[PDB]
DNA sequence: AAAA
DNA sequence: AAAAA
DNA sequence: AAAAA
């Protein structure tokens, strides 16, 4: 009854990498 | 060793979840974006809007609106601002507002109140100039609290109070209208050159009165036209009207057996066009909702007037266009009404045969679950044009998320001029 | 549905399938950087390249990004020089904090 | 337990995170040679904390 | 009175050009990290004296 | 001849024209700066581009 | 930070004017320009010659 | 070469 | 592969 | 942009 709204937290990720960890991480 | 100096054009992601809630009647910020200039934004929101739990099935449809601003930095500090990017590296850190100490201090500026009570002057600034130039009568004095700790609990928990929609008594002539104007003829003579010359000035003064009490009205008069850099004004990008419905849920309980309770759910779009930052500032978004104003003891002027004369009821096309405005009371229109100085307004001559009103059975008074005005407006003329939110509190169920509620996910792209994470975190 | 391809089987073992549940992460008492921190510099707000691309990273404090955060040793870690600029938080209204029924993280 | 989706606190940046490095200069006299050297050893050090601790 | 038509002498450098900027490194150490944000601090002061001064 | 394209008044205001006469800058005793110098070191007068800029 | 160790080709314009005068029979230099291995060089002069009256 |  | 299909 | 789409 509710997708865009309901569904994640933000939008799309269209641009260059954000966060850095060390490696991966799942 | 490799000092950057430029930086590609990256596409940058600022959507965000948001959960709102508010009263009837009152402005509140809704999301926020601070814009670097050289900056290529787009904003498109979508969400669902929620009213509390009606007593009864639906009967009136509420109205939504939603707005959009753009205020650059200058227009909240001035010259402050300019000395601010021409030093550069050492330049002198920017003013800052005082807060309160509860966590709901600032909601109406769309954030959470920080725990050091002190937060940037930018959004309470641009809060300001938005209404003082877009929502308030303009007749009417302009807000200029200093700091959000000087409001008090209803303006900072849920927004100003804004107004009702245009009727007879909430769209009144301004308080500065003149029904009468003395010249200073002779004892045994007068000057006909000079009577001229009156009628001429008087003239210019009901312009200013009915049209133009603001700058950029007086000059639009003239056929020319300011920016909005000209008067320090929001610049607005888009607004967005809409109706709220639902549907009705019936009881099957042997004693709700026949009763139904109405629930509002309405889903939306207010999407803006893309815009050209031109400098550093803010992007600001707000919503208000609002009731149709039915009273339920209102009734036709000719009938509460009782003697009717023929300026009344003849409707002469002579009389109707060539009279002062006329003062009348609200006793003329409301059950009750009052007659001092202070329920005393004026409208024009004959406003009657132009617009007729709604009528409510005495059958619906007093009865829990329609949204209407119990009576009749009271105080005086400031008092009867702003919406009072507790009048609306009879007709839904008592919950924590006020008399509204909304969640929306707000969509921001951006085109921005600014390194990547990787190269932020190189040295070399 | 979960479907996996045909594998051919090297050497004797086991094959194992596992779950996992989450939610996203919104926190009622968050607030934006510039918001909590205050007092802005240049570096803070001018959005300069050079500044940007060329700073070590900064170190912050929990009390920046949420109320009554800390500001202890155990309470502090570093991000980018201009996070703060590529991304932007969720806002949760006051009238949703200690309401059951919605999945947060209260605080 | 597991970790949370990336944000800015539940994806900091690792703890073996450095905001100085220190060089051995004279007393009045410094190394130009040396001082290229200090900063490859640098970038070498920062690809490990951040792409490469496997 | 106005100015001349540009020559190496009637339009010269802005008076608040610097030829040297000092850093203040240690008696035995110096970092190497603060030595690139000294270079980044020294262009923009350098871009507001050719180029913006409005 | 002096034309101004058609212009569009939003306010009001004033509308000035002025005017100024130059000559350029010949100077009777100028001479070049290599001559003017008189002793030549290499950066002076090599003109190698790694120096120079 | 950043050392640069080459350069383009540019155009680089060396006119200026020249106030000359002499005797009958004398040799005399009118203009001169010191230059750099690697070059391109072109030159053209425009002038009037007057005698005395 | 980086959006590793 | 968190970010409507 | 309050006035069925």
């Amino acid at each position: 009854m509710a997708k865009s709204y309901r569904r994640g937290s933000s939008g799309k990720k269209k641009g260059s990498r954000l966060w850095y960890v060390g490696g991966s991480q799942f | 060793s490799n000092v950057q100096t430029s930086a590609q054009r990256d596409r940058i992601d600022l959507s965000h979840l948001g959960f709102l809630s508010g009263q009837i009647g009152r402005l509140k910020t809704v999301s926020f974006s601070p814009v670097i200039a050289g900056d290529s934004f787009e904003l498109d929101a979508v969400g669902a809007l929620r009213l509390s739990p009606l007593r009864r099935g639906l009967a009136i449809d509420s109205n939504v609106d939603y707005f959009t601003f753009y205020i650059p930095y200058r227009h909240v500090y001035g010259q402050t601002w300019i000395d601010f990017m021409k030093d550069g590296v050492n330049a002198t850190p920017l003013p800052t507002v005082t807060t309160g100490i509860d966590m709901d201090q600032t909601a109406y500026l769309g954030t959470v109140n920080p725990t050091s009570g002190i937060m940037p002057k930018f959004l309470h600034q641009s809060y300001l100039n938005i209404y003082n130039n877009y929502f308030k009568a303009p007749w009417m004095p302009d807000r200029t609290e200093a700091n959000p700790s000087n409001l008090n609990d209803a303006d900072s928990r849920y927004g100003f109070r804004c107004c009702h929609l245009k009727t007879i008594w909430s769209a009144p002539l301004p308080p500065q209208t003149e029904i009468a104007r003395e010249m200073t003829t002779g004892s045994t003579t007068i000057d006909i050159m000079g009577l001229q010359s009156a009628y001429a000035k008087l003239h210019t003064d009901q312009e200013r009165d009915y049209f133009m009490q603001r700058y950029r009205d007086v000059i639009s008069s003239f056929g020319g036209k300011t920016s909005y850099d000209a008067d320090n004004r929001p610049l607005l990008l888009m607004r967005s009207n809409f109706w709220a419905s639902g549907y009705d849920v019936d009881g099957t309980d042997q004693t709700s057996l026949g009763q139904f309770s109405g629930r509002v759910q309405q889903t939306f779009k207010h999407a803006v066009p893309r815009f050209f930052v031109p400098e550093h500032g803010v992007i600001m978004t707000l919503a208000l909702v609002r009731f149709p104003p039915t009273c339920t003891e209102e009734h036709h002027y000719l009938i509460g007037k009782g003697s009717l004369t023929y300026t009344d009821l003849a409707g002469d096309p002579t009389l109707v266009g060539n009279l002062p405005p006329r003062e009348i009371a609200m006793e003329n229109l409301f059950r009750s009404g009052g007659t001092g100085t202070d329920q005393k307004f004026k409208v024009a001559e004959s406003i009657w045969y132009r617009y007729h009103p709604s009528y409510v059975d005495s059958a619906y008074h007093l009865l829990e679950g329609f949204p209407f005005l119990q009576g009749r407006p009271a105080g005086n003329m400031t008092e009867r044009v702003l919406i009072d939110h507790t009048k609306y509190d009879s007709c839904f169920q008592s919950t924590q998320l006020g008399q509204w509620n909304a969640q929306a996910k707000f969509n921001v792209s951006v085109y921005r001029s600014i390194p990547t994470v990787r190269d932020s975190i190189m040295t070399s």
